[PDB]
């Protein structure tokens, strides 16, 4: 059964939205910089806004701020769903939220409250936004590996098939705080010296440190049609397994890669010479990438008359290795929604292992629009064998409310700015006032302007910042430094 | 005097200026221990269930 | 679609099987010990690395969870009367649900990123069984092993797996751990676990795992396996709203009984015995209880029979849900009811009369099928529940020739012991042939009685199978564990 994508919510370094992540994405540029006193990082890691949930700063001192950033997140991806979160009380709403890296407690243990025991463990990431939304639905954190994102896609998308989840949240979220588990990855030595993820390139050496959060919300197409809610995208089928007896346990298998592909499209009812795009796992490695690309080419490079589009944001963000999955769906999902194939960096002459001529595959390195309906998979490999393949295909008077008046403020600028953005000229005066009065809860500072033009709104907008449904700039927070004493 | 509220300051507010009245404690983040700790604070100057913001307890004395 | 289990292993304090933990369960006894308060092993640093072909260093930096899971699940295959060698290549799960790092904590005071990272607890079962099957590790706190044994069954219902090993594990190494727990303040300063009682002041606590075999049972049948029990339904949910985050609620788990059991098809007033969750505190204990009397309660003509494990061992709070679910298996195979420990006198804030509850505190048969309910909460609000209901020449192998002797040591003691008199020897030498996987340094020994080929066995301590009858038990296989610690 589909499943119908109808919001995403993504953290990523020099991307704090949809639209930044976009325009990041298709201008070619990168993110992965110098270590902030190589890699991607965020900023202001340590800021994090406790009135707005409700939570004590002594208590948000030793919170692990991974929560936060989910909870954040689950915030701004229900808010751009057009769903209220005070509907969503007493709901059988499910949670999955893959996490694997726990460098918080390892920073606190290393140099006592009752706070520490609630903020330092993994299954308070996803039991933190089941209190917040009231969701008597499951909720769970599953530990795979870099392919922790894609498992609880794929655990959700079958637990709304179960039909015991009517509204699942999927995704996953990674943060590199402590230097212990940059100085362990770097005693396996994995890590590129250059500082650049060489994806399908013979300059690959490794990959590089990448960290951020991803969130979707997933629904049945049935129950998105009868609900009219718009939809992002259509997952048709998922399956996870393992390498197995391979040469090494880090060592992957083709044999376990290209039976994944094949049942993943056979029950999906995709046959080859369709899919216009797949989005690569690689990672810049001179191993695991030939034999993803030989992989391919067996599955989906056969019998194909033009090759196959392959490309990767590890290029540009770097490996997340905690949300790889969840930031290659979203990215598929970007490419789907807006028709266009975004050029990978970092492919100048390709790989002689890999004979891309022979796989029928070509790396996208232009921005070219996409034509025929539309099909994307993404895959991502678990370090320990784990393995997800997930195929995606396209869809078939303003009121401004806030907590707080310099949170009301800064809402009516960003609103302003997004409304003399040419993304938001695309639609008319009336579906915004709709999306606000219908879309958007009501807190309990509000404002309401008028007038006869999109400028005079604007500019009423911004003199107090100092029917379709439509998206939304989510919601401004005003963060806070929380941190360890 | 009969207010004093300076042991707010166990919710992490910087001074005892900050806090606010006529509120509700699990708003402001109040679970089972630090209603306990805040009664027994009160040792040196129902009560706290039925008494949510700090006015109707300082009410008491 | 019924999962059938076939199998299960366990290693829990003063029980290294599961005729051990029934022996310790029907006598009434309690493994909680002093610190060498809680349940402890007898070592956690002794392994057997040549077994699974592990460098002696990676076995040093290896995680020692992962070491015991591992062992868990060879102990289950071979009880489960399946070869492992022919499980190659198979669409076969792994679902461990573990929650505690301290070996990480401990190291950071190549292989050492292999050794410390708790997804691979299940993965290098799948590098060691060569399955195709999904491998991933659950997260959910007290309720992780249950959430897994629930997966891997919704699993084997959709069709993407043939067989599964459902179960959890937890350790406790580290001190910082304990340190945290103290000033959490839900240690129980006598160091007991009074599940129901008035003395109740918090848990103990526990380390240990267990692991259970799940097929699906129409499969099962049709390959002829030795049922164990028959799972018919498991939920998951969360509290949601409730007062406090750490405070469980009692609507949610109303709702998931009834949704579980209305699933299932399990009317009320035929349960004979529930699996208690009970950690020995005056908070959630009444709400588990008005939770139980509202939903199985209600509608019953005699009293229903409640216990927890946790009065025996401890908490475990990573292996109490499949602790549970291997103490209800025991309870149905053997159809026999075992004792509650640390009850006393009934909680004052628990109407166990109002309720129609009543625990379990002597040994007495268990009469009418036979159903029970197996409940696990987490920390965080998370609540699944198990409903199980019961089934409806001699050739020895080792890897060494010490390992050859103690493996006929165990064997012979275990023919000696009453629970091998039940079984021919014609019986025992079919599963032995087949049943069991044919090691480097094999041994076969001759007798015309029993008598004279446990003396024989004691002494030295082809195609068999168109040799020969049934599937009987088996002692599994005798370790060598040597020590392998970090300095
Ligand atoms: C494995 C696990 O979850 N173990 C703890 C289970 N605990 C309970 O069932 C009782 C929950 N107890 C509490 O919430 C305590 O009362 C607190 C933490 C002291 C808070 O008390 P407050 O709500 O009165």
């Amino acid at each position: 059964e589909p499943i119908a994508v109808i919001g995403l919510s993504c953290r990523l370094p020099k991307a704090s939205g949809p639209q930044e992540l976009w325009q990041l994405l298709d201008d070619g540029a990168s993110a992965v910089t110098r270590v902030p006193a190589w890699g991607g990082f965020l900023d202001r890691v340590d800021t994090f806004d406790a009135g707005f949930f409700g939570i004590s700063p002594r208590e948000a001192a030793a919170m692990d701020p991974q929560q936060r950033l989910v909870l954040e997140l689950s915030w701004e991806a229900l808010e751009g769903a057009g769903l209220v979160p005070a509907t969503l009380r007493d709901t059988g709403l499910g949670v999955f939220v893959g996490a694997a890296r726990d460098d918080y407690a390892t920073l606190y243990r290393r140099r006592v409250d009752h706070h520490a025991m609630t903020g330092l463990h993994r299954s308070l990431i996803a039991n933190r936004i089941s209190y917040a939304l009231g969701a008597h639905g499951p909720s769970m954190v599953v530990d795979t590996g870099c392919s922790s994102s894609l498992v609880a896609v794929h655990l959700a998308c079958e637990s709304l098939r179960r039909g015991e989840s009517d509204i699942a949240l999927a995704g996953g979220v990674n943060l590199n705080i402590a230097a212990e588990s940059a100085r362990e990855t770097a005693a396996f030595g994995g890590l590129s010296p250059d500082g650049q993820c060489f994806t399908f390139d013979a300059r690959a050496n490794g990959f590089v440190r990448g960290e951020g959060g991803g969130l979707v919300v997933l629904k049945t197409l049935r129950r998105a049609l009868a609900d009219g809610d718009l939809v992002h995208g259509v997952i048709l089928a998922s399956a996870v397994n393992n390498d197995g007896p391979s040469d090494t346990l880090t060592t992957p298998s083709r044999r376990a890669q290209e039976s994944l592909l094949t049942r993943v499209y056979r029950r999906a009812g995709v046959t080859p010479t369709e899919v216009g795009y797949v989005e690569l796992h690689g990672t810049g490695t001179k191993v695991g990438d030939p034999i993803e690309a030989a992989a391919l080419g067996a599955v989906l490079g056969t019998g194909r008359d033009t090759p196959l589009p392959v490309g990767s944001i590890k290029t540009n963000i770097g490996h997340l290795e905690g949300a790889a999955g969840i930031a290659g769906l979203i990215k598929a999902l970007l490419q789907l929604r807006r028709r266009r194939l975004v050029p990978s960096l970092n492919f100048s002459t390709p790989n002689p292992d890999i004979p891309l001529d022979a796989l029928n595959l070509r790396v996208q390195q232009e921005s070219a629009p996409w034509a025929t309906t539309l099909v994307a998979g993404v895959s991502s490999f678990g370090m320990g064998g784990t393995n997800c393949h997930v195929v995606v295909s396209a869809a078939p008077p303003w009121v401004v409310s806030a907590r707080s008046p310099q949170a009301l403020r800064d809402q009516a600028g960003r609103l302003a700015a997004w409304a003399d953005s040419p993304a938001g000229r695309e639609a008319s005066p009336v579906d915004i006032g709709w999306s606000l009065a219908t879309s958007r809860t009501h807190f309990e500072y509000r404002a309401v302007v008028s007038g006869s033009d999109r400028d005079e709104l604007v500019a009423s907008l911004r003199a107090l910042a100092s029917a379709a449904r439509v998206e939304l700039p989510t919601y401004a927070f005003q963060r806070s430094r929380h941190w360890l004493e | 005097e009969t207010v004093r509220q300076l042991t707010a300051h166990v919710l992490g507010l910087t001074a005892a200026a900050d806090v606010e009245m006529t509120r509700s404690f699990k708003d402001l983040g109040f679970d089972s221990l630090m209603s306990v700790e805040l009664r027994d604070r009160l040792c040196a100057a129902t009560l706290l269930y039925d008494h949510p913001s700090p006015a109707e307890t300082a009410e008491f004395v």
